[PDB]
């Protein structure tokens, strides 16, 4: 196409001097997704997308040239049809058993098979139009609309299989192994969770834990060794019980069409999708509405709805997922059968991290005691007007009304795991009565959360065009903008519930300290108001050199109100030069289609909305004068007045290169952003109030290049396919930061926002324990590098004289998490009706701190653990390369060392694993019929296909974990593979 | 469609009404530091505890060990001065933004807050300055002047003239914008009429303006001049808040560590005569070394700042 | 602060089926063949807070005397309704002579 | 009291479509009451056969 849109004006692709990428959405390029965002991975050079979680309806983490904050605002803009989208951000969480909880972002609403292109917004040249959001990137939604022509009917039905979720690859112990482990840790003086098990509790209940210690298993009796034998041989399919496979419908009807004066969308859609763990799953059906009237020949008015409601069924778990099927799956004993033998209910009381055995865990009665619903009720609608008041003055303005509700609901009945640690965390202590109580009454709970988001926006725009001697051109826009948000949240809650009469139980919390660990009624509110003005120049002279500038005053509720940086601009240069149109290059004409040379300079802003201009203090009454006491405010943040946005300086030079009648198109963009301004915590001087405040100080830099090469391999009358490579190389970095005195691991400062720091270790010494290293290089034990003294010699009185700054020192930097290089390789083969596109994708050069298999000093044996354990440190086995399992009884200084600095054995280096995948993102085989066929059964046009998604990982190894990208959070189901067979219909 | 981009957050309190603005001028008051007391634990006045775990706190500060003080030893709270010279100067920003308030409350208010700035910068010029009088100290920097609410701002020390400016303009603006003459007993910390003239007196005695000073402690003494007779009640000490002899009853000079860790040296207790109703009233009973406890501070009930027996001294030196 | 959060939601499905013949330009007969399935549901949703402060958003907790004294005051209900309908209908005309 | 209402019909031999648009503030005779309504329809219909 020879068209760029930017969400505000339409850019001819001969003057566009920007860095601007283009994906066409339609089958053939996009799989059968289901969301605009999952489609998205591999297809764009510099855009980055990663999974949340496999689950269904999880959002992306999208990074377009990398991040762009520290504390803010790091994920793209999206637009559709010119409105900004709201509810697109992706909050993230420090506890792991949050991906379960996540909220759904309003790009989920969208059906893709209403999107006509993708266009991401990459440079300054192309995002500093939307000024103090552009500094993330800028991804723009184009959405279908009518042709002029006979409506165009298209059906279209999809049937997903999706395979149940293996449990081979997590290598877990079986039934024979973990007997044989708990049996070894008896005769053992490992003594943490000896309570725990299944061998420790049939050996305790005969009462020969002694004589089994002492002798052995000689020492057992003959019916305890039944018993033992019996345990060994016990099987559970916990994979079969908590996973299953799924089969997903999807049908979608779109109806096209147009007059010389109205045009007209229409579309309706549904899909029902099914998650790996039973029980899961999430329906979504939508509407679109557009028209378009030509009320006149200047004035031209259009409406366009979209309307969605999402229904998502789902688990609810703990606060920290002991319920958590996906994490269950790794730490069910492998001999534990959930059913009696009659049919009842048997608990598993080792579900808890402690000691404790006394709140039992049954996963088929948490499915039918418990439930997670949430349901979306979405509304988009844009109204555009549009009046031509010459053939070169236009002024088109634009409103845009958007309403998000989510409304979610999680009931656990009286008997089940989520209740219970809800009665058992209410245990207090009353002084009436010399015991300990729980004040949650005695039933159910029922929570209740209402989230809306709503945001109106209002654009106005004046273009003028004009041409001068046929060798200048020149555009000019200029416009405002007012946008409002709103976001209001509620939260209720209601204890002693029953499910079947709906009623509650009065709650009497001891303090207000308490009341506020289970609240009962909680409300939150926020709106914000922005103000911007905008201008956008191009000047092209002789259809060869094109320089085009951008400015933007921002003005919003949530800057400082002082008038030194009030409307400061968000500018852009830029200049196109086409070295093919130059005619001392000419000759290479018949083979060269394109030169040109893009430089790209700018300004962009971010916006940090957890931080405020104004004095937020507290009411306390205090008194200063004995006998007069009076409302005081303690002041809970400084009053900033200079509160701004976030500034990032950029750069970008690329070239554009076609040759060979577009046989091989390559586009190269070099850039440099330097954040600075960026908003975060500061050690101030004590000359102002305050030790510390958020302000706008610190600094970033993301360095690097992006590639898209798109190659035409063969041409021929019946085979013909393409290629195109989309590469990526980013280079992130931390230039200013403040880092706690009495932080230990070291700071990102020189380092990219996602390091890794680890503690090298030297390997195992002659005992088993971790072998580390000093500054001379020296195979040094902890207590030579902490320099641990213990005086009293009680073991747990250890101390050391080691400052945080040195304990920063022994940590070493080995890479970040966020991966460098990212990309896809799409080929695309046609051959008569058949079509076959082959989508991959690349994440090469990442590091991901996974947590370890097992630990040496709290190791759980009543949970299942990985076969790692098989290759630790024993007295048997003297080769291992793990750390032995280590108690007091020896090296009581380094032990009681170890186990309150519980982030040494966490932060060693052999816990970091590399992170190298690529991944067939999509497999699909298409086949059009004969247009004879077609005709036959009436058919304007007709299309088969069979699709195959995230059939294939490979790269570095990810041993233990059932993806690459689930090695960080055991919470998150993995990506799910899919068959999927699809039916179109063109009435 | 939406614009007037002013909305302020809902979630915590954000001070706009006057009422509001006097809450948080009370929570700056609360937090006036305590430093005139350790500050005159390096004169004559006072005497650490001859034990430990108070040795290691005011020891230092009694020896005048500036180069090499024990690790432990009690700090002067530089952070406190400045947090209240914060809250100050943001209800002297906030001048135009108090609603709710007639106008002979808000110029109160804002009296009170550049007296409230003009006695920190003074008391704080006091410490950590050097003195008025001496000779080459008027171009020397002694601290820096907190003027505004600035948080991205390094301030530079100024010199002792610069300060004692400031000092002596903000007692000029506080003249003509507190309009209180007298507040209840129990809200007596707050500036009154008389608080300005009293804060300008002690200002011109300590710059060494004779004539200034004596106008102005006879201007506070035509208003306010009755003292505490102790001849007819031998134990009343005009320390006290409650005594008609307080003008502003703000500063609890000595806290009660500092008050528990001192005694009162022999020394000292020879300046007073025979016959002298202070010589019973202020101190306790002797003890072994003739070093007694002091019932003169210690509790928050002898609060006080400024008082017509400071000024009846300050009218005679001058 | 009291929260009420009413929702009525209703799907409704209806199919018919109509035939309209003449014979003898004198009789007109029109018959009509249909059904229906509608569901509805009603769900409401009230909470209160005492305590609160309407600039910091922030509740008390309360200590009901005895149960009875809780309803007199209900904190958080909930109510919940669904209805099914089954329709079979039919129709018919004959028209003699206009 | 204010309304305001936007409509725009129009048909061809094969589609017929409607859009409108509707808002109205209206406030009561006791202080401090009122009601606005904002309201959109979008109605169209395909002959997508004979």
């Amino acid at each position: 196409d020879a068209v760029v849109v930017t969400g505000y004006q339409t850019v001819e692709r001969r003057k566009l001097t920007a860095a601007v990428g283009k994906l066409n959405i339609s089958d053939e390029t996009i799989g059968a997704v289901k969301s605009i965002d999952q489609a998205l991975a591999g297809q764009i050079a510099g855009l980055s997308v990663t999974s949340t979680s496999g689950a269904p309806g999880a959002p992306a983490k999208i990074r377009i040239r990398g991040t762009s904050s520290l504390n803010g605002t790091q994920d793209p803009l999206w637009v559709l049809d010119g409105i900004p989208l709201e509810g697109t951000d992706v909050p993230q969480s420090n506890v792991l058993n949050d991906v379960s909880n996540i909220q759904q972002s309003s790009i989920a609403g969208l059906n893709p098979a209403d999107i006509e292109n993708i266009t991401v917004l990459k440079d300054a040249a192309a995002t500093a139009i939307y000024g103090a959001r552009a500094a993330n990137g800028v991804i723009v939604i184009t959405t279908k609309k009518g042709k002029v022509g006979k409506p165009v009917i298209n059906f279209s039905s999809k049937f997903t299989y999706m395979p149940t979720l293996s449990t081979n690859r997590l290598n877990m112990l079986n039934s024979q192994e973990k007997v044989d482990l708990e049996l070894e840790l008896l005769r053992s003086n490992f003594a943490y969770g000896d309570n725990k098990g299944g061998v420790s509790k049939i050996i305790s209940g005969y009462g020969l834990t002694d004589a089994y210690k002492k002798g052995g298993w000689s020492a057992l009796t003959p019916e305890a060794q039944t018993d033992i034998s019996r345990l060994r041989n016990t099987e559970t399919d916990w994979g079969d019980i908590l996973f299953r496979d799924a089969f997903n419908q999807e049908y979608s009807l779109s109806l096209s069409g147009g007059n010389e004066r109205v045009t007209y969308y229409t579309s309706i859609g549904y899909y029902q999708e099914n998650g790996n763990v039973k029980g899961v799953g999430l329906d979504r059906l939508n509407i679109v509405a557009k028209t378009s009237y030509k009320v006149n020949r200047m004035l031209k008015f259009g409406v366009s709805l979209f309307v969605n409601r999402r229904n998502n069924k789902t688990y609810l778990t703990d606060t920290y997922g002991l319920v958590n099927p996906v994490y269950y799956s790794r730490k069910a004993n492998p001999y534990y059968q959930p059913f009696d033998a009659n049919g009842n209910y048997v608990y598993d009381f080792d579900v808890q991290n402690n000691s404790d055995t006394d709140l039992g865990f049954n996963i088929f009665e948490e499915r039918k005691n418990t439930s997670n619903e949430e349901t979306i009720n979405a509304l988009s609608s844009i109204f555009d007007a549009e009046l031509r008041f010459n053939d070169k003055l236009k002024f088109t303005t634009q409103l845009g009304l958007q309403l998000d509700k989510a409304s979610k609901e999680q009931i656990a009945d009286k008997e089940s795991f989520s209740m219970r640690i809800i009665r058992k965390n209410s245990k207090y202590w009353d002084s009436a009565s010399q015991s300990n109580k729980y004040f949650i009454p005695d039933g159910g709970v029922h929570k209740a959360y209402e989230n809306t988001n709503s945001q109106i926006t209002w654009k106005a725009m004046g273009e003028y065009r004009d041409s001068f001697n046929d060798i200048h051109e020149l555009e000019v826009m200029v416009g405002t903008e007012l946008r409002k948000t709103w976001y209001e949240t509620l939260f209720s809650a209601g204890y002693g519930f029953d499910r079947q009469t709906l009623t509650t139980k009065p709650v009497v919390f001891p303090d207000e300290d308490r009341a506020r660990q289970f609240p009962l009624h909680q409300k939150t509110y926020k709106e914000n108001a922005y103000v911007s003005f905008f201008s956008t120049a191009s000047y092209s002279l002789m259809n060869r050199y094109t320089f085009g500038g951008s400015i933007r005053f921002d003005g919003s509720d949530l800057f400082g109100v002082d008038k030194k940086y009030r409307y400061l601009p968000l500018y852009s240069v830029s200049g196109l030069w086409r070295l093919s149109n130059e005619p001392f290059m000419q000759g290479t004409r018949k083979w060269m289609d394109n030169l040109a040379f893009r430089v790209s300079y700018g300004i962009q802003g971010n916006i940090d909305k957890n931080t405020s201009p104004f004095l937020l203090g507290k009411y306390i009454v205090d008194n200063i004068l004995p006998g007069g006491s009076e409302h005081m405010i303690d002041i809970n943040s400084a009053p900033n007045k200079k509160l701004r946005w976030e500034k990032t300086q950029s750069v970008n030079v690329g070239l554009d290169f076609s040759v060979l009648n577009q046989a091989l198109n390559l586009s190269v963009d070099y850039y440099y952003r330097k954040g600075t301004d960026l908003i975060g915590k500061q050690m101030l001087p004590l000359e102002t109030g305050f030790v510390s405040t958020n302000i706008n100080w610190a600094s970033m830099v993301n360095k690097g290049v992006e590639v898209s090469l798109s190659t035409r391999n063969v041409a021929t009358k019946n085979f013909s396919w393409y290629t195109n490579l989309n590469f990526a190389y980013n280079n992130n970095k931390v230039l200013r930061e403040a880092i706690p005195e009495a932080q230990t691991i070291p700071g990102r400062e020189g380092y990219p926002v996602d390091a890794i720091f680890a503690i090298k270790t030297a390997g195992l010494d002659e005992e088993g324990y971790p072998l580390f290293y000093d500054k001379e290089g020296k195979k040094v034990t902890l207590k030579e590098l902490y320099r641990l003294q213990d005086p009293f010699g009680l073991g747990f009185t250890v101390n050391s004289d080691v400052t945080p700054a040195e304990e920063r020192s022994f940590y070493s930097y080995i890479g970040s998490q966020d991966t460098p290089y990212t990309g896809g390789l799409i080929n695309t083969f046609s051959y008569k009706n058949w079509e076959l596109t082959a989508n991959l994708s690349f994440n090469l050069g990442g590091y991901v701190r996974t947590t370890p298999s097992y630990n040496f000093i709290n190791f759980d044996r009543g949970q299942n653990v990985n076969s790692d354990i098989l290759d630790r440190w024993t007295p048997e086995n003297t080769d291992g390369r793990l750390p032995a399992l280590i108690t007091s009884e020896k090296r009581a200084d380094e032990y009681y060392w170890y186990d309150q600095k519980s982030e040494i054995y966490k932060n060693l280096d052999i816990w970091v694993k590399k992170l190298n995948y690529f991944r067939l993102q999509n497999l699909r085989l298409g086949y059009r019929l004969p247009e004879k066929m077609t005709k036959s059964l009436g058919m304007g046009s007709a299309s088969v296909a069979i699709e195959g998604r995230n059939l294939l990982v490979f790269g570095s190894s990810y041993k233990n974990f059932l993806d690459p990208e689930s090695m960080y959070n055991p919470y998150a189901p993995p990506i799910p593979k899919s068959i999927t067979f699809s039916l179109n219909l063109n009435f | 469609c939406d614009s007037y981009l002013d909305i302020r957050p809902v979630g915590s309190v954000i001070p706009q009404t006057a009422e509001e603005y006097r809450a948080l001028l009370a929570r700056a008051y609360l937090n006036v530091p305590n430093d005139r007391g350790l500050a005159c634990l390096r004169s004559d006045e006072m005497l650490v505890n001859d034990n430990e775990y108070d040795r290691n706190s005011y020891g230092d500060i009694e020896r005048w060990n500036d180069v090499s003080p024990f690790p432990g030893t009690s700090q002067f709270t530089w952070s406190n001065f400045y947090n209240v010279l914060f809250i100050a100067n943001q209800v002297i920003e906030s001048q135009k933004e108090i609603t709710e308030g007639t106008p002979e409350v808000v110029n109160q208010l804002v009296g009170e807050a550049h007296l409230l700035r003009a006695y920190l910068h003074f008391v704080l010029v006091n410490l950590h300055g050097q003195p008025y009088t001496k000779s080459g100290a008027l171009n020397s920097k002694s601290i820096p002047l907190k003027l505004d609410t600035d948080l991205e701002k390094t301030l530079g020390r100024n010199t002792v003239e610069e300060v004692y400016t400031s000092i002596l303009s903000d007692i000029e603006h506080a003249r003509e914008l507190i309009n209180k003459e007298k507040w209840e007993t129990v809200f007596s910390y707050r500036f009154n009429v008389l608080s300005v003239d009293a804060l300008q007196s002690r200002v011109s005695l300590y710059m060494g303006a004779w004539p200034k000073c004596l106008e102005s402690a006879e201007a506070v003494l035509a208003k306010k001049s009755v003292l505490v007779d102790m001849n007819e009640t031998p134990l009343a000490l005009p320390n006290h808040f409650e005594s008609v002899e307080s003008i502003t009853a703000l500063e609890q000079v000595m806290g009660s560590s500092v008050n528990n860790a001192v005694w009162v040296p022999a020394t000292f207790l020879a300046l007073y005569q025979e016959g002298d109703k202070r010589l019973a009233a202020y101190f306790a009973a002797p003890d072994e070394n003739g070093n007694r406890k002091s019932s003169k501070g210690g509790k928050r009930e002898f609060s006080c700042t400024f008082r017509v027996g400071e000024l009846y001294l300050n009218a005679a030196e001058a």
